[PDB]
RNA sequence: UGAGAAAAGCCUUCUCUAGCGAUC
């Protein structure tokens, strides 16, 4: 008679050393893995519940303006540089990474109605209630020199 | 000029195994917006099935076999002839523990084939790794024991004592004494739901959630004493045998049985189903062994009359069927490729020291566990165990850290009790009655003197 | 864990199934390849990583590629190269990239990567490898040369090799090796242009572009040897002899007052009637040396001339010697000659049976350097050859001049001569004076020769008297006791008590570190007829405790071999 | 955000290339591990040139 | 079994194998068994059920 | 406090850091 029985070689299935990681053979036979529909539904249900647990959208709030914020302009070249304008007439430049204000300039008298950044990123344009269109330099004034358009 | 230009083909039968679409459906669609989604769905299915076909080569083991020569019958071949002709590793798996001072033993294998636990009628409870010859625990409850089962990993085991239900650690420490489950005859665990089902003498079927520790359901069978019980691993339903000759299908959600199937002209004493959930094996007092097709037909595929009575039945992962009649066990073998086992002539035979009280196949080994009055024996059954196991589901060679990672994943993925139905894919179909209720609401918002008479 | 390994095995599957399509490999062979590939893959995806696992992975894939290459020729199937070979090569390139990223400092891994890229990879992939090499290893001039070498000899791009060389000199401005190879490379470019013209500008074809390298390199590196070296490559190229002519003329004009330039001109003139013609060339080379002497009178120039006389004599012989003897005298009066070269001539004169000039060299050496003891040994050997009866006065004059007491070869040499041609008592007197003068470790050889003389001049009784007197002078050697044991063995008595008595004294002095002495003692108890073999148990027990460190392990191995027949 | 940084050390000059980084939230508790952990730092930063003294 | 992580605890809250107070009241019972050494759990049940009968009689009276 | 208290030897379950791994 001819007889064979399953005989797993232990060296194949057990790692050689303590430094080695465990060997994990995988079989994709559907008979071994039943309930494919109900099991996956629970995982999807758990995924939605975990999404509501970790929903924390608020990051930071920037303060320093002395009237309502009216205009916003982002910088084309840098992610962390943004420009804002308040109703009192001042324009502030913010650092998003440091969450602080870099510069403050008194651009106009009254509201500032619009602000746009030149595509190169070395200047911006502001408009106020004083019937004035002003161009400024994005680089900060040197030392304590007062800023001029 | 390349003789064979095309890519490598994959077997159609192998791809069909990794397939979950109903091609028989002839639904008509006349809209391109419907058409685009459908073709993508077929495209997604075909590519996944092809990849698994190539992965068949990664399988490294082969199932065992045993065939005679010069017309000899495999039934007359004894275990001693097998042991001398098989390697030293498998020969060590055949042993005969002799414990007759205690009562007849009921045995259970863990879901991973590494661990075995057994319980005696007189109250001997012991758990051990059976591959190596070491004893995890060995205790003697003063009360009688009717059934023994494992709960998920080897850490927890449940015994059905004479009065109540008790839970023990793998080292022998008593954890729970459940007084609601009383006079329980049979125990069996649903793995993917973490529910333990109990059959009691009073006639009640109770479901207990071991993960949380609360009883989800308690059902009155209203059929008298309950002593024959089994589950369908594919279906997750519970089968109950009765003296009427009928088998009742049960789920924790319903207060009434899902179905009743009349199988015998007398009382049924054994029931067993295959792992795939296709075939059902029953035996009764009319000395008839029956095989039923559970896939919507519920007709007896095969019938055979037996000299003695088959007290117990079991199914392996490859489809072998074993019947325990008195002190003699008989195994029937069939090709199993979309076919039931052949009852024409048995495959192997063996005679025990005492009458058989429990049968089970080891999950991923070619051995059979038999519990009887004399003690516990382990047979060698070539071709019964499934060769290639999955390392992430049931790894015999898993470390403690691997085991604890798997347990959390299973606990994250526990299936609620109410989802158990006759169809494991019942969640996929659209609720048709809820469709028409919604449609109703949608519609809602959207001769001359004869005239004197 | 096994998810990445599983991804890589499923990536490896399609070429394996195509190979099964070919008929090149059988299904069991594919199974074995899959098994070994998984085994090798598991090693390199661990948290702890070693280089040898990467090396084994690369070697296994190379062996598989070679096996496929051998089998394709036998089958005759040349289709589907891209499906299999390119995939394997891409995987090996990924493995090499990961290994090189992990271990940047290992040059050998980089060179193995370069070799594999040369053998199996596209030329642009090899081009990317050199840039990665030179980016972090720019401080090694040899790596610059290898990159430039590949561009010229393989890629045939002279322009690329020029920029690699020019950039290399900016990192290493003072490397002479870089200049010489850059000088060679441009001359190689000129030959390719000469061969280009014959198949179908003038200035480079003359070798002018190499001449610009010559002038600048000389200015940066002001060395004669580097200047001569550029001429060596220049002579190697047959074309543009004028370039060799220009370099050769600048040798004497620019580089003067250094001996090497005058030597090169002498050897350049060097390169029965033929022997007369050969003899004629020698004087012309000899003649040039004197103007070198007259212009440059330094000592270092003088050795280059006397040595030149030496090989010609060792390489007619009378005429060669006549040159050597005169130039020796000329150097001797000027006293510029140093100590070492006096010996080399005199030792040379002894070997060719001419014994009179050697005496004059010996006398001149002693007069110039009286204190040198090596000269006095050198003179002594001459008169032993000459057999003149002036040996006795030589010892009197040498030791008087040698004020330092430690003259070990002289004390030895006096012993053998006194034995040969002097009475027995005077030989003993010389030995006793030697032991008084030499007190340190040099007395070890003195005592051994004293004991050997006693056995020869006298008998066993004379050796016993000398051994008893010298047994307490602690500076010893194992040869002292081994010689005395041999003398007892040769005598007919062979008193075993004396044999044991000599071994105990030797084991007292050197038993802590000498494994051979203990093993020799044990074999005496077994092999000797008067020995007691039952004592060997105690000798082995005593040997282990006194021996220290590796000597203890040596005795075990030697005894284990002695128990077997290997001894 | 691909850019090159010049780092000067006592041993020599090093030139390095940065592939990607979360710029805005860099100074935050969770994103800071990108530069602190050596394995994550190797993911986004490579050594393209080194010139020792 | 392992110490649950912060995300795991939210999904696997109220899961505890050893303590099932609502079902068997084992922790409360264990204190009674240890304080007065009771060989069998059944003896405690008879005392508890009989105690209910005494109290039920008093409330009805 | 009340499986009294105290001391030794074996298994079981689990907790912290620290390197290491993510560069193809």
């Amino acid at each position: 008679m001819k007889v064979k029985m399953l005989s797993r070689n232990p060296d194949n299935y057990v790692r050689e050393t303590k430094l080695d990681l465990q060997r994990v053979p995988r079989n994709y036979d559907p008979a071994l893995h039943p309930f494919e529909v109900p099991r996956e539904y629970i995982r999807a249900l758990n995924a939605t519940k975990l999404e509501r647990v970790f929903a924390k959208p608020f990051l930071a709030s920037l303060d320093g303006h002395r009237d309502g914020v009216n205009c916003l302009a982002k910088h084309p070249e840098k992610l962390a540089t943004v420009l804002s304008g308040a109703c009192d007439g001042e324009v502030r430049i913010w650092n998003l990474t440091q969450r602080n204000c870099i510069r403050t300039i008194q651009a106009h008298e009254g509201f500032v109605r619009g602000i746009c950044t030149r595509f190169c990123g070395t200047s911006f344009f502001t408009v106020g209630d004083d019937k004035t269109v002003k161009q400024w330099k994005m680089d900060g004034p040197g030392y304590g020199d007062e800023e001029e358009p | 000029q390349d003789p064979f230009p095309g890519p490598a083909p994959v077997p159609v039968e192998v791809v069909q195994k990794f397939c979950r679409i109903d091609k028989s459906r002839k639904l008509p669609h006349s809209k391109a917006k419907t058409r685009s989604r459908l073709e993508v769905a077929e495209a997604e299915e075909e590519e996944t099935s092809i990849k698994a076909a190539r992965s068949e080569l990664l399988l490294a083991e082969e199932p065992g076999f045993l065939e005679g020569e010069d017309g000899e019958d495999t039934a007359k071949i004894c275990q001693a002839d097998i042991v001398e002709a098989v390697d030293i590793a498998s020969a060590a798996k055949h042993f005969d523990l002799n414990l007759r001072q205690f009562g007849p033993y009921r045995l259970n294998y863990s879901r991973t084939g590494r661990h075995l636990a057994f319980g005696g009628r007189r109250g001997h409870v012991a758990a051990l790794d059976w591959v190596t010859k070491k004893l995890m625990c060995e205790i003697n409850v003063m009360e009688a024991v009717r059934d023994i089962r494992f709960l998920h990993s080897e850490a927890l085991l449940a015994v059905a004592q004479n009065r109540w239900l008790h839970i023990y650690d793998n080292q022998g420490i008593e954890l729970h004494c459940i007084r609601r489950c009383d006079r329980v005859t049979r125990l069996e665990f649903l793995p993917f739901h973490f529910l333990l089902a109990t059959a009691s003498e009073t006639g009640f079927l109770t479901y207990l959630d071991v993960s949380v520790g609360k009883i989800v359901a308690a059902l009155n069978a209203r059929a008298g004493r309950l002593d024959v019980m089994s589950q369908n691993p594919y279906n997750a339903v519970i089968h109950l045998g009765h003296s009427n000759g009928t088998v009742s299908l049960w789920s924790p959600a319903m207060k009434e049985p899902l179905a009743k199937i009349l199988c015998h002209r007398g009382g049924v004493r054994a029931v067993a189903v295959d792992s795939t959930g296709t075939y059902m094996a029953t035996s009764g007092l009319d000395h008839q062994l029956k095989i039923f097709d559970l896939r919507g037909t519920y007709q007896p595929l095969s019938t055979r009359t037996l000299p003695h009575g088959a007290g117990h039945l079991a199914f392996s992962q490859r489809g072998l069927l074993v019947a325990g009649m008195g002190d003699v066990v008989n195994i029937w073998a069939g090709q199993g490729k979309a076919s039931p086992p052949s009852l024409e002539q048995p495959y192997l035979t063996h005679r025990l020291s005492g009458p058989v009280h429990g049968l089970q196949f080891c999950p991923f080994e070619d051995v059979l566990g038999v519990g009887h009055t004399g003690g516990i024996t382990s047979m060698l059954v070539p071709g019964a165990g499934e060769p290639n196991f999955d390392g992430l589901e049931s790894n015999p060679y898993r470390s403690r850290k691997q085991r604890q990672e798997w347990e959390v994943k299973a606990l994250l993925e526990k299936v609620p009790a109410e989802l158990i139905c006759l169809d494991p894919r019942a969640l996929a179909e659209v609720d048709v009655i809820s469709l028409e209720q919604g449609k109703k609401e949608q519609i809602e918002r959207l001769s001359a003197l004869d005239r004197f008479v | 864990m096994a998810e990445i390994i599983q991804e890589r095995i499923e990536d490896r599957l399609p070429e394996l199934e195509q190979l099964e399509r070919i008929g090149l490999f059988s299904h069991a062979e594919i199974k074995a390849i899959i098994k070994k590939a998984s085994d090798l893959e598991y090693k390199i995806q661990r948290r702890t990583l070693f280089k040898e696992d990467f090396i084994n992975y690369v070697q296994y894939e190379i062996n598989l590629l070679e096996l496929i290459q051998r089998r394709r020729t036998r089958i005759g199937y040349s289709f589907k190269k891209d499906e299999i070979e390119n995939s394997i090569v891409h995987r090996v390139q990924g493995v090499f990239q990961r290994a090189s990223a992990k271990w940047k400092d290992d040059v050998q891994l980089w060179l193995s990567y370069v070799a594999f890229c040369k053998k199996w990879a596209t030329k642009t992939r090899l081009s990317k490898v050199f840039s990665a090499m030179l980016a972090i290893h720019s401080n090694k001039p040899a790596l610059w040369i290898m990159a430039a070498k590949w561009e010229m000899e393989d890629r045939l791009s002279s322009e690329s090799a020029r920029q690699l060389f020019l950039r290399a000199l900016r990192f290493h401005p003072e490397c002479p090796k870089l200049y010489k190879e850059y000088f060679r490379m441009e001359l190689m470019h000129a030959e390719k242009l000469r061969k280009e013209k014959e198949e179908f500008s003038e200035e480079i074809l003359k070798g002018e572009l190499a001449w610009i390298i010559y002038k600048n390199s000389v200015s940066i590196i002001k060395g004669a040897e580097f200047h001569v070296s550029l001429l060596s490559i220049a002579q190697l190229f047959d074309f543009a002899k004028d370039l060799q002519k220009e370099i050769y003329d600048d040798l004497q004009a620019l580089h003067t007052d250094d001996p090497l330039t005058w030597d090169y001109v002498a050897r350049r003139e060097l390169e029965q009637a033929k022997a007369v013609e050969v003899g004629r060339k020698e004087e012309r080379c000899c003649a040039v040396y004197e103007e070198a002497v007259k212009t440059l009178p330094t000592e270092a120039m003088w050795k280059c001339y006397i040595t030149f006389c030496l090989e010609r004599f060792t390489k007619l012989r009378g005429k060669r010697l006549e040159r050597t003897m005169t130039v020796f005298r000329k150097a001797h009066e000027l006293k510029l000659l140093s100590e070492c070269q006096y010996k080399q001539l005199s030792v040379s004169l002894l070997c060719y049976n001419f014994l009179r000039e050697a005496l004059e060299v010996a006398v001149a050496g002693t007069e110039l350097f009286r204190d040198s003891g090596t000269m006095w040994q050198l003179k002594l050997q001459v008169l032993i050859e000459s057999k003149s009866p002036d040996i006795a006065m030589l010892f009197e004059e040498a030791f008087v001049h040698l004020k330092p007491q430690v003259c070990l070869p002289l004390w030895i040499s006096w012993a053998e001569w006194s034995e040969g041609a002097k009475s027995q008592e005077d030989t003993e007197a010389v030995f006793k004076k030697a032991l008084l003068a030499v007190i340190g470790a040099d007395s070890v050889t003195l005592k051994n020769k004293y004991l050997d003389w006693a056995y020869r001049s006298g008998g066993y009784k004379k050796a016993r008297a000398v051994f008893k007197s010298l047994q307490e002078s602690r500076p010893f050697s194992v040869d002292f006791f081994r010689k005395m044991i041999q003398f007892e063995k040769e005598q007919e008595s062979c008193n075993m008590a004396n044999i044991r008595e000599y071994y105990e004294r030797a084991l007292r002095e050197f038993g802590s570190a000498d494994s051979d002495l203990w093993m020799d003692y044990m074999k005496e108890e077994l092999n000797h007829p008067l020995g007691r073999p039952e004592n060997c148990g105690q000798i082995y027990w005593r040997a282990m405790k006194m021996l220290q460190g590796e000597s203890a392990e040596a005795f075990v191995a030697k005894h284990a071999m002695h128990q077997t027949g290997h001894l | 955000v691909l850019l090159h940084v010049l780092f000067e050390h006592a041993v020599g000059y090093a030139l390095l290339a940065l592939k990607e980084v979360e710029e805005i939230s860099l100074l935050q508790p969770q994103v800071e591990e990108s530069v602190l952990n050596l394995g994550k730092f190797h993911s986004i930063v490579r050594l393209v040139a080194f010139c020792p003294f | 079994v392992r110490k649950l992580k912060f995300h795991e605890q939210k999904l696997l809250k109220q899961v505890d194998f050893l303590n099932w107070e609502v079902t068997d009241h084992n922790l409360h019972e264990l204190r009674v068994l240890r304080r007065y050494r009771l060989q069998r759990r059944e003896d405690y049940t008879r005392y508890n059920q009989l105690s209910r009968a005494v109290r039920e009689l008093a409330r009805r009276l």
